[PDB]
RNA sequence: GGUGAAAUUUUAGUACCUGUGAAGAUGCAGGUUACCCGCGACAGGACGGAAAGACCCCAUGGAGCUUUACUGUAGUUUGAU
RNA sequence: AGGUGUAGUGGUAGGAGAGCGUUCUAAGGGCGUUGAAGGUCGAUCGUGAGGACGGCUGGAGCGCUUAGAAGUGAGAAUGCC
RNA sequence: AUAUCCGGGAGUCAGACUGCGAGUGAUAAGAUCCGUAGUCGAAAGGGAAACAGCCCAGACCACCAGCUAAGGUCCCAAAAU
RNA sequence: GUAGCGGCGAGCGAAACGGGAAGAGCCCAAACCAACAAGCUUGUUGGGGUUGUAGGACUCCGAUAUGGUAGUCUGUUAGUAUAGUUGAAGGAUUUGGAAAAUUCCGCUAAAGAGGGUGAAAGCCCCGUAGACGAAAUGCUGACAACACCUAGGAGGAUCCUGAGUACGGCGGAACACGAGAAAUUCCGUCGGAAUCCGCGGGGACCAUCCCGCAAGGCUAAAUACUCCCUAGUGACCGAUAGUGAACCAGUACCGUGAGGGAAAGGUGAAAAGCACCCCGGAAGGGGAGUGAAAUAGAUCCUGAAACCGUGUGCCUACAACAAGUCAAAGCUCGUUAAUGAGUGAUGGCGUGCCUUUUGUAGAAUGAACCGGCGAGUUACGAUUGCAUGCGAGGUUAAGUCGAAGAGACGGAGCCGCAGCGAAAGCGAGUCUGAAUAGGGCGAAUGAGUAUGUAGUCGUAGACCCGAAACCAUGUGAUCUA
C-alpha cells in the first residue's frame, strides 16, 4: 500500500529541537540549524568528560601547591615525600584538606618532610 | 497450527536489505556502489564478458567442430539399475517406463555395464555395449536388440 | 525473458563432466614457421577456461 | 484414529474408525505454515497501479532552457520530483500465487486434519438432517454437540438444507467434503463433519 | 505623512596586526584595539551579487562548414532490353 | 537458564549480522463521547533506532500479540509545490 | 596463530607527506618518478603557539581516583625560580 | 535461448513432432448437354462437374430416396435485458446534546453482505437471503414453416482438370536464415513449360523413393481489443495522493496558431448561519442569544512549523562571541521526586552541516527558512546461500472443473541418474596415437529436484534528476525578408 509521511518527521525532528533548548535564536528553532549544533553539542559533551578529569586534578594541584608553600615546601617535593612515607592520599582529598583543614594538611606535611629527611 | 501464532521455520524467510536509507544502515547515500564511475551509474556498467576494450578471451580462441544432423543420442541404462527387476523378467523400454527408470529413450535404450548384474533378465534394447551383453547372458539372460 | 546463450562462445568451448569448460587453444591458425615444432604439438592440445575468465563468462553459458 | 461419534440430537453413540494416514499423522508445523501463506496469497487480487512520468498527463515540453535562468535543470514539468509528476516504480499489477509442490499439498492437508483429531476438536455426527432449512435448529444442534466456538461445518454433497441453515450463524463456515482447504481447517477452533463428509474426505486424500 | 518591492541569505554576539592553514581568514594562534544602539556618507574586504567559464583541457558529446577522407546517393549521361 | 576466566570492542569505500519505526492484511486478544487518532507540554524509560505515563487540546476511531505484504524512514539533488 | 583451497558479495585502479636509498631537475621545488618504512587517507587524544602526513599514542562506556609517553616545570599555564 | 543467422561482432532466433483450446467444411473454371442470339463457331442462359487410394466428362446399367446446413425481420413459443413488488426479529436501563455504546433480560436468521440513522445497530431505515413481477421493445434459444444443398457400381477409346501461368535470367524483398552451398514465398523487368506416359515438393543439384495436385473463390469456433452499458472486486489512492480535472477542467490562464495547461474538498446532528442592544460611515468587534461545543461564526473539523507579536522569571551597556561544551556563584522556581528545573556573572576548551578531495573552517560545492513531496522497483530468466517436501529420483506446463480461491486432474515436457569425441561412434570409460604407452577429460570418489526466501547478475528507462542534439507528423509571413 501507500504510506505516506505521517508523523514519524515531525516527532524525530521534535526531539532534536528539546535537544537544543536555549541555544541562540535560529539554532533552538530551526531544525536543521538545532540539529547541527545537538551534533556538536554531542561532540563537545563527549571530549569533555575526559578533559573535566583533567581540570580537577589541574585544580587540586595547585590548591596543594600553594598550601605546601605555606609549610615550607615545593608541591614536588611533597609527593615524592608522600610517597616515600608510603602515603597514600589522592590530590582530591589533599586539596580538600589544604583548604577545609589546615592543621591535617600540616600534619601530612610533616610527615613528608620527615621522610625526605630519611 | 493458529492464524494468531503463526511461524516460519528457522532461517527459511530472510529480510529485505534496503539501500539508500541512511548511513548506519551500510548502505546509505552511494547504496554500496563506492565513488562515481561507470558502475556507479544508473544502468551504468559494460556487458557480461566485457574486458574493457582488450580482446576477450572468446575472440581469442577458434570456433570448433560441426553437429550432426543425424546425431543419435541413446538413453543409458546400467546393470545395477537391472537388479531391481526380478529374476526372469523381461526389461523393456515400456517395462523401463513404466518403472520410472526411463522417462525420456531418446533414440532408444542402450545398456551400460557400470555396476554388477545378479538377476537373471531377458532384456530388450536398442543397442547394448559388448561388456554389459557378457554381463547380461554371464547372469544367465539373453540380449535382443529390437 | 530467457537469458540468451552468447552463441560465439557456444561455438568455442565446451561443458566437461566435471562442469569445467574444454577449449581450443589461440595461435593455431597460421604463421606456423613463426612456432617451434613443441609450440604446434602443444598447442594441438585442449585446454581449460581459466578460473578468473570462467567466471567472468559463466553466466553467458548457463543454458548451453 | 477412533473419534466419538454423535447423532444430531447430541447422545453419543460409538465411536467410528479414521483412516490413520490421514488423521493419525505427525502434524508438519513448517508445511502447514508454508500452506498458510500460500493460500493467503492466492487470494490477493493485485490490482494495484501508478503512473510513471511517461503514463501521467503532459510533460513532453523541456520547462525552462538548459542554462542560463539560475534555476535547476529540469526535463519536464512530470518529473519524479515534481508536485504532480509521475511515480517512480510503486505498484505495477500482478500476481501473488505460487503452487507448493502436490506431495506438500497433501501433507499440509494432512497435517491441519491429523491436528483437530490430536486435541479432540473433531466432533463427528452420524448425519445432519432437516426437514426445511431453520438457523435455530443447527444452531441448537450445536448446543448439542456443545460447540459455542468457531466450527468448520464439513458437509457431504446434495446436503442443502443444513448448509442452508448452518451459514449464517456468524461462528459457523460451511464447506462440502470435496472443497476442504487448509485455511479452511486452521481458521476453525473446531471441525464438525457427519459421517459420510468424513468417508468422502478420506477418499480424496 | 501615505504606499511599498527586489537580487541575496548555513546559523551568526560578524574588529586590527603578524602568523598559521587547501600555500591570500571577521571566525584558527599570539598579541593589540574596542562601552551599548543607530543616522548620513564612501566602497578596501566579505576571493561581494548576477551566469553550473565563453579562454584552456577532456567526453571513443553535439552541430554547421570543407575537400583529390570513407561509404553512399538525387541529378546528369552512355549502352543493353 | 546463567556463572567464571582470558582476550577483544577508532574507522571511509565496502561485506556480514541483528534490530527500531511507518502503512496495510490475517488471526487472536483488547481500548474508545467515563473521549480514539492527531496536536501540545512535562523534571520519564531503553545500549541505539526509539517506547511509555500524565496534564491540556481534540472530537472518532485506534492499539497490542503473532505472522504476511509493502508507494516503509529525507537535510542537502542551483530538487518540485 | 594463522595459512592455503572452494564458493557468495564487494569496493579500489587521482593518493599525500615524512624518514631512508636512487633517477629526472641546478644532488632547486610543498617538483617529478621508483624502491623501502611509517603516518594521513579511513585516527579522535597529548606535544610541535596555530599546523591531515612530524613526535608520543590507537577513543566500547562511567569516575571531582592513580601511574606514565612525547614534551615539559619563572608568569600566561599543570609541574624544580 | 535448441537448430541456425550474424562486421560469426553487438545481437537476431525458428520450425516440426508431443500436450491442449476449438473444430466444419464447401462452392466455382473446363470437358460435356440443352436453349436462345449472332457471324460450321461464338456468345448468353440453364443444366452438368469439382479431384490425388486421381477426379470428372463420356458410355453402361439403378435409385428419384436418404441425410445435412456457417439459409429467412416466416411465424409460434419459452427464456432473457430494459421499470418494479414482497421480504423476519428489541425493549428497557446507565452515560450523553443525541445511543446503535453499556447493563439487563428477549427474538430473528434460506436474511450476521453492505449502507444510512444525532457515537459503534442481525431485530430503526434502505437493504440482504428468499419468493415474486412485464403493457412495450429488443436479444437468444428451440419448434414449425419455407428455402438451399446431398446419389451407388462398373467401364477407359476419346475429351477436361485454372499460360503469359509455372519456371528461368537480372534487380529488390520476405522467410529466425544479412547471397550465402540457399531450397521455400513475394515484387519489378525480360525471357518463358508441361499438361496424367503430366506437374510440384522432400533446403544447391541429379537419380530413386515417398508425399502432394499450384497458377479460382468462400468459410463458424478456439484468438485480439474495450470508447461505452450493467453488477461487482481490490493486504489499490485518500486531495502535493488518486485521472490533468473529487470543486461548473481541458475550464481559468498563456500562445498568432498548432499547442501548453493550473489552483481550488471538510461549520454543525440539525442552521438552529448569532433576533435585540452597544461602539463604528462601514469593516469589525463587545454583549445577548442558538448549540453538547462558536478559541465549531461561514478565511468555519483538527489546526504542526517557519514567521509576527504581547506579558515577564533570570541575564545583558570594557566586550571580539560557528555561539556550544565542561566548571561555576547568584537569583527565580518546585518535578513522571529524580544525587530536581529555569537563568546565568565568571573560568577552561572549541573554525558549522553536506558534497568532493592527496588534503576543505574553508577565500571549492550545495542549502533563505519551515512544511509536504522526492531516488535499487517489478516482471521474466541465470546463479549462490538459507529453508521445506520428496529423493535415484524430483516436478508438472498449457488446459479442464472450481469462489478471479485452495484443490483435483493433466507426465506432454524439463532437470537429474554417464561420460568421452569435431564427428562416425564407443561407453565406466573415451579421445589422441601405430601403441598393451603416455597424456586430456571422466568413473572410481552420487544427490538431485520442486517450491519458498535472500544476495548478485541478465533483458527491460532498471536507483533518481539533467543535456546540446537526432528523427517524424503538424502549426506559423498579423513580426520580419
Ligand atoms: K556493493
Ligand atoms: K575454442
Ligand atoms: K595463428
Ligand atoms: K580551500
Ligand atoms: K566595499
Ligand atoms: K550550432
Ligand atoms: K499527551
Ligand atoms: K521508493
Ligand atoms: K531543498
Ligand atoms: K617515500
Ligand atoms: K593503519
Ligand atoms: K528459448
Ligand atoms: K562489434
Ligand atoms: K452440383
Ligand atoms: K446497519
Ligand atoms: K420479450
Ligand atoms: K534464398
Ligand atoms: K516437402
Ligand atoms: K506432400
Ligand atoms: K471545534
Ligand atoms: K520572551
Ligand atoms: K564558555
Ligand atoms: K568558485
Ligand atoms: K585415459
Ligand atoms: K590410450
Ligand atoms: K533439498
Ligand atoms: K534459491
Ligand atoms: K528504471
Ligand atoms: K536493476
Ligand atoms: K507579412
Ligand atoms: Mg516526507
Ligand atoms: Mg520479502
Ligand atoms: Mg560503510
Ligand atoms: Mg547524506
Ligand atoms: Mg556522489
Ligand atoms: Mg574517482
Ligand atoms: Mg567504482
Ligand atoms: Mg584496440
Ligand atoms: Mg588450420
Ligand atoms: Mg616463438
Ligand atoms: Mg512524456
Ligand atoms: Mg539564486
Ligand atoms: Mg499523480
Ligand atoms: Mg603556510
Ligand atoms: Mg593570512
Ligand atoms: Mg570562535
Ligand atoms: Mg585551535
Ligand atoms: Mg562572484
Ligand atoms: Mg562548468
Ligand atoms: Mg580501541
Ligand atoms: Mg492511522
Ligand atoms: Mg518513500
Ligand atoms: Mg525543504
Ligand atoms: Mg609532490
Ligand atoms: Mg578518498
Ligand atoms: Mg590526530
Ligand atoms: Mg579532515
Ligand atoms: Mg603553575
Ligand atoms: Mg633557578
Ligand atoms: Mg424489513
Ligand atoms: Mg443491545
Ligand atoms: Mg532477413
Ligand atoms: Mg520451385
Ligand atoms: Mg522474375
Ligand atoms: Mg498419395
Ligand atoms: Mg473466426
Ligand atoms: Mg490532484
Ligand atoms: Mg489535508
Ligand atoms: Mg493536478
Ligand atoms: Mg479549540
Ligand atoms: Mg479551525
Ligand atoms: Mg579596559
Ligand atoms: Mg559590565
Ligand atoms: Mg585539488
Ligand atoms: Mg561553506
Ligand atoms: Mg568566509
Ligand atoms: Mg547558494
Ligand atoms: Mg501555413
Ligand atoms: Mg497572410
Amino acid at each position: 500500500a501507500r504510506v505516506k509521511g505521517g508523523t514519524v518527521t515531525r516527532k524525530r525532528r521534535k526531539k532534536v529541537l528539546k535537544l537544543a533548548k536555549g541555544y541562540y535564536g535560529s539554532k533552538h528553532t530551526l531544525f536543521k540549524s538545532a540539529k547541527e549544533q545537538v551534533m556538536n553539542s554531542y561532540y563537545y559533551a563527549f571530549r569533555d568528560r575526559r578533559q573535566k578529569k583533567r581540570d580537577f586534578r589541574k585544580l587540586w594541584i595547585a590548591r596543594i601547591n600553594a598550601a605546601a608553600r605555606m609549610n615550607g615546601l615545593s608541591y614536588s617535593k611533597l609527593m615524592h615525600g608522600l610517597k616515600l612515607a608510603e602515603i597514600d592520599i589522592n590530590r582530591k582529598m589533599l586539596a580538600d584538606l589544604a583548604v577545609n583543614d589546615a592543621a591535617a594538611f600540616t600534619a601530612l606535611a610533616e610527615q613528608a618532610k620527615d621522610a625526605l629527611s630519611k | 497450527m493458529k492464524l494468531h501464532e503463526l511461524k516460519p521455520a528457522e532461517g527459511s524467510r530472510q529480510v529485505r536489505n534496503r539501500v539508500g536509507r541512511g548511513t548506519s544502515s551500510g548502505n546509505g547515500k552511494t547504496a554500496g556502489r563506492g565513488q562515481k564511475g561507470q558502475k556507479a551509474r544508473s544502468g551504468g556498467g559494460v556487458r557480461l564478458g566485457f574486458e574493457g576494450g582488450q580482446t576477450p578471451l572468446f575472440r581469442r580462441l577458434p570456433k570448433r567442430g560441426f553437429t550432426n544432423i543425424n546425431r543419435k543420442d541413446y538413453a543409458v541404462v546400467n546393470l545395477d539399475t537391472l537388479n531391481r527387476f526380478e529374476d526372469g523378467t523381461e526389461v523393456t523400454p515400456v517395462v523401463l517406463k513404466e518403472a520410472g527408470i526411463v522417462k525420456n529413450e531418446k533414440a532408444g535404450i542402450k545398456v551400460l555395464a557400470d555396476g554388477e548384474l545378479t538377476k537373471k533378465l531377458t532384456v530388450k534394447a536398442a543397442k547394448f555395449s559388448k561388456s554389459a551383453q557378457e554381463a547380461i547372458e554371464a547372469a544367465g539372460g539373453s540380449i535382443e536388440v529390437i | 525473458p530467457k537469458q540468451k546463450t552468447h552463441r560465439g562462445l557456444a561455438k568455442r568451448v565446451k561443458r566437461t563432466g566435471g562442469g569445467g569448460l574444454k577449449r581450443g587453444r589461440a595461435f593455431t591458425s597460421h604463421r606456423f614457421h613463426g612456432k617451434t615444432k613443441k609450440q604446434r604439438r602443444q598447442l594441438r592440445k585442449a585446454s581449460m577456461v581459466a578460473k578468473g575468465d570462467y567466471k567472468r563468462i559463466r553466466q553467458q553459458l548457463a543454458r548451453m | 484414529p477412533n473419534v466419538a461419534l454423535f447423532k444430531q440430537d447430541g447422545t453419543q453413540n460409538g465411536e467410528i474408525t479414521l483412516n490413520e494416514e490421514i488423521f493419525g499423522i505427525e502434524p508438519n508445523e513448517s508445511v502447514v505454515y508454508d500452506a498458510i501463506i500460500m493460500q493467503r496469497a492466492s487470494l490477493r487480487q493485485g490490482t494495484h497501479a501508478v503512473k510513471n512520468r511517461s503514463a501521467v498527463r503532459g510533460g513532453g515540453r523541456k520547462p525552462w532552457r538548459q542554462k542560463g535562468t539560475g534555476r535547476a535543470r529540469q526535463g519536464s514539468i512530470r518529473s519524479p520530483q515534481w508536485r504532480g509528476g509521475g511515480v517512480v516504480f510503486g505498484p505495477t499489477p500482478r500476481s501473488y500465487s505460487y503452487k507448493f509442490p502436490k506431495k506438500v499439498r497433501r501433507l499440509a492437508m494432512k497435517s491441519v486434519l491429523s491436528d483437530k483429531v490430536a486435541e479432540n476438536n473433531l466432533v463427528a455426527v452420524e448425519g445432519l438432517s432437516f426437514d426445511a432449512p431453520k438457523t435455530k435448529e443447527f444452531k441448537q444442534v450445536l448446543a448439542n454437540l456443545s460447540i459455542d466456538t468457531k466450527v468448520l461445518v464439513v458437509l457431504e454433497n446434495g446436503n442443502d438444507f443444513a448448509a442452508l441453515s448452518a451459514r449464517n450463524l456468524p461462528n459457523v463456515s460451511v464447506v462440502t467434503s470435496d472443497n476442504v482447504s487448509v485455511l479452511d481447517v486452521v481458521s476453525a477452533n473446531k471441525v464438525l463433519a457427519t459421517q459420510t463428509a468424513l468417508t468422502q474426505i478420506e477418499e480424496v486424500l
